[PDB]
RNA sequence: GAUGUCGGCUCAUCACAUCCUGGGGCUGAAGUAGGUCCCAAGGGUAUGGCUGUUCGCCAUUUAAAGUGGUACGCGAGCUGGGUUUAGAACGUCGUGAGACAGUUCGGUCCCUAUCUGCCGUGGGCGCUGGAGAACUGAGGGGGGCUGCUCCUAGUACGAGAGGACCGGAGUGGACGCAUCACUGGUGUUCGGGUUGUCAUGCCAAUGGCACUGCCCGGUAGCUAAAUGCGGAAGAGAUAAGUGCUGAAAGCAUCUAAGCACGAAACUUGCCCCGAGAUGAGUUCUCCCUGACCCUUUAAGGGUCCUGAAGGAACGUUGAAGACGACGACGUUGAUAGGCCGGGUGUGUAAGCGCAGCGAUGCGUUGAGCUAACCGGUACUAAUGAACCGUGAGGCUUAACCU
RNA sequence: UUCCUUGUCGGGUAAGUUCCGACCUGCACGAAUGGCGUAAUGAUGGCCAGGCUGUCUCCACCCGAGACUCAGUGAAAUUG
RNA sequence: CAGGUGGUCAGGUAGAGAAUACCAAGGCGCUUGAGAGAACUCGGGUGAAGGAACUAGGCAAAAUGGUGCCGUAACUUCGG
RNA sequence: GAGGACCGAACCGACUAAUGUUGAAAAAUUAGCGGAUGACUUGUGGCUGGGGGUGAAAGGCCAAUCAAACCGGGAGAUAG
């Protein structure tokens, strides 16, 4: 049974799943839009809009939480100094999912997601 | 097949 | 455990008989360009719902 | 809770210090005793002159359990081990003289009455 | 749940007092000995505290007659009269549960003192 | 009698003046319309039909509107029947509130119960499992035998087996009724009913003693 | 040209020559409690010590611990203790190689299910225009156990001891269904401590790895040890049995005519499934009302125009689920994510500052962080469309209306 | 090594066909194809106890790899 | 092709260590993937009360585990 | 500073359990296990030949073959 339970495991274990969320995350705020799996971009919004959402209100221990999170000082200094300026009148809902074809090598549901003003 | 094994 | 009887081409059609495959009906026109897609996917050539969505 | 092979201390100068549950009484297939429940026991370990000596079969009634009662508000009286009270085997009356130790509203019965009166504290 | 909350919001207790865990607590519990209805008194140390409105609980634990006792009350519930907190504990976590294996000296508690 | 369609709001506890707490279900059941009156002459049987609540009117098909209209009742989310009894009637029109159960005294409450999926026999049938040691290959939670030899030869309709388990509609019967608010539209019955919370209840008084 | 085998385990099913529970007759049946026979198969019918044991003896319970069939049920369901090829020893027999329902220590248990069957879940077509719902109920299945305490009553009966029938109330054991409000388990998706090492330039702060590194708490969900409910009463027809009236047989006789009682067995009453019940049922509601051509002339075919009610597909998804299916929703929107407030949990973050030689302590500060929870909010995604499904629905008789 | 045999008696257990001690009726022990003892040793046979625990009462939940579905490639035993 | 094959070289922190954990130089992610989050199998984690009641048998699991110091019985072939 | 001494890696073995058993493998993997200065272990070459070898003895081993190896002939042995 399953009811009620959030989170995809996508065959993986747990250490595996947060260390491949965040080069994700990573990626998708270093280059603003990226093509993974749908699956796998669902479960990126429940990672990359709560760190837009910590870089509202900037402060040392913000960015220490947010360089825990991603350990990365090129992103966590986009997050503080681009992105969180440019969505501070914008109550969630930060990205944007856009479906595409299917992958060639596994007939993977592949799917786009980007940044809402791109 | 090592037949013997079984028990008579 | 094994047959112990050749099945006939008769009951391997039976059992074929719900492997056919289905075609898509809903192919959608992209209201600026007029090329088709799959529904809620984006075109061939970057629309999507009008606009332009990836530049490449 | 206690079924067969639990050892439970024993909560009066009978004279036994371990004895250990061998059926639990009052039913068929019955899994197990509660506090306020008749027992059979044998006495595994006892004091060098009691009233009884090891390898006796008698019964007991449980008077403090681990896991504990419950109250009709929902509340729970746990202890930190089980405990009984020997009996006799035929009058099921109480062997020893003193109670040691609290015991609980349980026991408020004709069957166990000078148990609750010769107990320190009643919870 | 509207509904069940202000079916709940007009059952609990309003003075209940401040406690946390590793207090000293006497709490004084309603006795019907028969038909006729007393009071009586549980002292000891709050080693759990469960926060749920109406389903609130707290675990105190004593030393009665040289055995452990400890006792759920449920925090709502009439029976339960008062609460009154004799004197102050300092820990370091929410739950207690480590002071079962600890008896005597090795169960002192400090006072907090600020 | 008749009874009332309800929904689980979900669980709760009412502690009484001698402290004792009654674990309690909350069941509301706001105002069932009556839309239909089915007798003997037209149909066979004596009952009435009943809806509850509302719908979006975009998701309410032309043929359930037209029913719904013709009655001259607002479209519920459902429909559902109660037998008569001899000597009770009810016009089309009609509504039936909490309020009918104010001196009943024990229920029938009436649900589908949670869906566990496919179950094997150990938690469907609370069949015993097989040792975890002692030389046990890969047969700890089978079912083991279910069968005899050559005679008969087969295996017996209803034998318990694995496969859907719950899912299902299930009835508990002579459940104590707390408290009827008739001014929030609340039922209170004491213990737990079927159905996971938000589920349709069906609410009907005792049919034993 | 192979039908695996004692005992156990798991799962059973049937018989009745009945162990308990129900109903009766006789008793050398005072009452309690027994004996023996007749009827009755609905439900139930121990845990341990010894032993490979089935049995058996024993300990302690129980209302009771039934006797058999089913390849002495069940190894393509499990074990492998008994038996048990090849090793070895003892007793014994034989000159010997060797032998022994004599013994003893050791000694490889394969199979991805085609068909029948059984458990669940779908697709097709039928049901005679199509579609959406609520039902009736032929038939089927589940369930059916019982102790103890109290009142009748220390009454009946009995010398005394002892101690009832009928009937009522309560509270338990085993078993079954449901549920998560309470007590708890889990809680590698929340918080915290901590050993070693590596990294982030460094201090401080964090992150990776070492079983989640080891641990301590714990949200929702799931759950039992948790806590609600259950078995019925009642009715019909009967078993054994007991009778009323009553002759054949002037009497008698329960029976032949007629009439009445009578049990957990039977049929119903309780729960669920159920119209493929091809005998395909009922009720309510809703949609569709254009013109041609030909053939061999009939439930004909083709053409252009038309496309409803409803459905399916697609998307967001679920307390629903292996896949199908089922349920909610798609801008006339709260359906999922995010965001906002609350809760809950953990347990006083970082920075700075003050005391201290220092590890640390204290103030800011019940702080910071907080998964699945609760109440809100269109910020992100749920598209204008396209697609399937038609154009009043056969013949015969009967009754009413024209 | 003993068939009768679970011989009889004691111990250990609430209960012991195994174990330990003893008796002697040795079916059918016995002195270098050695008799009887024996500290130390043994992945040796048997039996008892303390610790410990999902072995069990009676199973519950979690984490991973399969089983399930989509795409690609693609066996086998058997078979009138 | 989770098997087999002799020699030589031997960094850092911790450590008695060529054990073990984490790293350097150096080299690799092991030639099908993508989803979902049923029974059941495999490999693991945790568990109320009880604690060998399981079983042929504590099989398997749990448990103990290092350094220094205090202390250690019967028995003995005087070493243990 | 002795030892067919002790604990324990490499190295040599193979006691238990699970797994696999159309295997990853015609004897293996995982976790535990014994020996580990010696009657040890191993590289390179050499010798012993089929009623023959060699054997700390299991009828064991002599190229996945052993109560008499393999290959070719007698040979189309013979088969109530
Ligand atoms: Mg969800
Ligand atoms: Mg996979
Ligand atoms: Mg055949
Ligand atoms: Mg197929
Ligand atoms: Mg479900
Ligand atoms: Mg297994
Ligand atoms: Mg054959
Ligand atoms: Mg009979
Ligand atoms: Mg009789
Ligand atoms: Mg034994
Ligand atoms: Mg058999
Ligand atoms: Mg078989
Ligand atoms: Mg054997
Ligand atoms: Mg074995
Ligand atoms: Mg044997
Ligand atoms: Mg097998
Ligand atoms: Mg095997
Ligand atoms: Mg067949
Ligand atoms: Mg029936
Ligand atoms: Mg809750
Ligand atoms: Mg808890
Ligand atoms: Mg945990
Ligand atoms: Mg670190
Ligand atoms: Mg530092
Ligand atoms: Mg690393
Ligand atoms: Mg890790
Ligand atoms: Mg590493
Ligand atoms: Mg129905
Ligand atoms: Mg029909
Ligand atoms: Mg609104
Ligand atoms: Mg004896
Ligand atoms: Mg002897
Ligand atoms: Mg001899
Ligand atoms: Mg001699
Ligand atoms: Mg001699
Ligand atoms: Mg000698
Ligand atoms: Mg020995
Ligand atoms: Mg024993
Ligand atoms: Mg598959
Ligand atoms: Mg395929
Ligand atoms: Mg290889
Ligand atoms: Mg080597
Ligand atoms: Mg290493
Ligand atoms: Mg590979
Ligand atoms: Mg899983
Ligand atoms: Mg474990
Ligand atoms: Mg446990
Ligand atoms: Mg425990
Ligand atoms: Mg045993
Ligand atoms: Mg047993
Ligand atoms: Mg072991
Ligand atoms: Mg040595
Ligand atoms: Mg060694
Ligand atoms: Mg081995
Ligand atoms: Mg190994
Ligand atoms: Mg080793
Ligand atoms: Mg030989
Ligand atoms: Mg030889
Ligand atoms: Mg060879
Ligand atoms: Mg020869
Ligand atoms: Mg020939
Ligand atoms: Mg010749």
């Amino acid at each position: 049974m399953r009811h009620r339970k959030s989170g995809r495991q996508l065959n993986r274990n747990s250490s595996h799943r947060q260390a491949m969320f965040r080069n994700m995350a990573g990626s998708l705020v270093r280059h603003e839009i990226i093509k993974t799996t749908l699956p796998k971009a669902k479960e990126l919004r429940r990672v990359v809009e709560p760190l837009i959402t910590l870089a509202k209100t900037d402060s040392v221990a913000n960015r220490r939480l947010a360089f825990a999170r991603t350990r990365d000082n090129e992103i966590v200094a986009k997050l503080f100094n681009e992105l969180g300026p440019r969505f501070a009148s914008r109550a969630g809902g930060y990205t944007r999912i856009l479906k595409c074809g299917f992958r060639a090598g596994d007939n993977a549901p592949m799917a786009y997601i980007e940044l809402v003003d791109r | 097949g090592i037949f013997s094994i079984f028990v008579i | 455990a094994v047959q112990q009887n050749k099945p006939t081409r008769s009951k391997r059609g039976m059992r074929r008989s719900h492997d056919a495959l289905t075609a898509v009906t809903s192919l959608s026109v992209d209201k600026t360009s007029g090329e088709k897609h799959l529904r809620h996917h984006i075109t061939a050539d970057g629309y999507y719902r009008g606009r332009k969505v990836i530049a490449k | 809770m206690i079924q067969e092979q639990t050892m439970l201390n024993v909560a009066d100068n009978s004279g036994a210090r371990r004895v250990m549950c061998i059926k639990v009484l009052g039913g068929s297939h019955r899994r197990y005793a509660g506090v306020g429940d008749i027992i059979k026991i044998t006495i595994k370990e006892a004091i060098p002159r009691g009233k009884v000596k090891k390898g006796d079969v008698l019964k007991a009634v449980v008077v403090r359990t681990k896991k504990g009662v419950r109250r009709p508000d929902g509340s729970v009286i746990r202890f930190d081990g089980n405990a009984c009270v020997l009996l006799n085997n035929n009058s099921e009356q109480p062997i020893g003289t003193r109670i040691f130790g609290p015991v609980t509203r349980e026991l408020r019965s004709e069957k166990f009455m000078k148990i609750i009166s010769l107990a320190p504290e009643v919870l | 749940s509207n509904i069940i909350k202000q079916l709940e919001q007009e059952q609990m207790k309003q003075d209940v007092p401040s406690f946390r865990p590793g207090d000293t607590v006497e709490v004084k519990v309603w006795v019907v000995e028969g038909s006729k209805k007393r009071l009586q008194a549980f002292e000891g140390v709050v080693i759990a505290i469960r926060n749920r409105g109406l389903h609130s609980a707290f675990t105190v634990r004593k030393i009665s007659n040289g055995e452990g006792v400890e006792r759920v009350f449920q925090t709502h519930s009439p029976v339960v009269d008062s609460i009154s907190v004799k004197r102050r504990g300092a820990v370091r976590k929410a739950k207690l549960y480590y002071l079962r294996e600890r008896t005597g000296k090795a169960a002192r508690i400090k006072e907090r003192l600020n | 009698m008749i009874g009332l369609v309800g929904k689980k709001v979900g669980m709760t506890r009412i502690f009484t003046e001698d402290g004792v707490s009654i674990p309690v279900t909350v069941i509301e059941v706001e105002a069932n319309r009556v839309t239909q009156v089915k007798d003997l002459a037209n149909d066979g049987y004596r009952a009435i039909q009943v809806t509850t609540g509302a719908k979006k009117a975009n998701r309410v098909t032309k043929p359930e509107a037209g029913h719904f209209a013709k009655a001259g009742v607002e479209a519920g989310r459902g429909l559902w029947e109660f037998r008569l009894a001899e000597g009770e009637e009810f016009t089309v029109g009609q509504s039936i509130s909490v309020e009918l159960f104010a001196d009943v005294k024990k229920v029938d409450v009436t649900g589908t119960s949670k869906g566990k999926g496919f179950a094997g026999t150990v938690k469907r049938w609370n069949f015993r499992t097989q040792d975890a040691t002692h030389g046990n290959s890969l047969s700890h939670r089978v079912p083991g035998s279910i069968g005899q030899n050559q005679t008969p030869g087969k295996v017996f309709k209803g034998k318990k087996m694995a496969g859907q388990m719950g899912n299902e509609r299930v009835t508990v019967q002579s459940l104590d009724v707390v408290r009827v608010d008739a001014e929030r539209n609340l039922l209170l019955v004491k213990g737990a009913v079927p159905g996971a919370t938000g589920s349709d209840l069906i609410v009907k008084p005792a049919v034993k003693a």
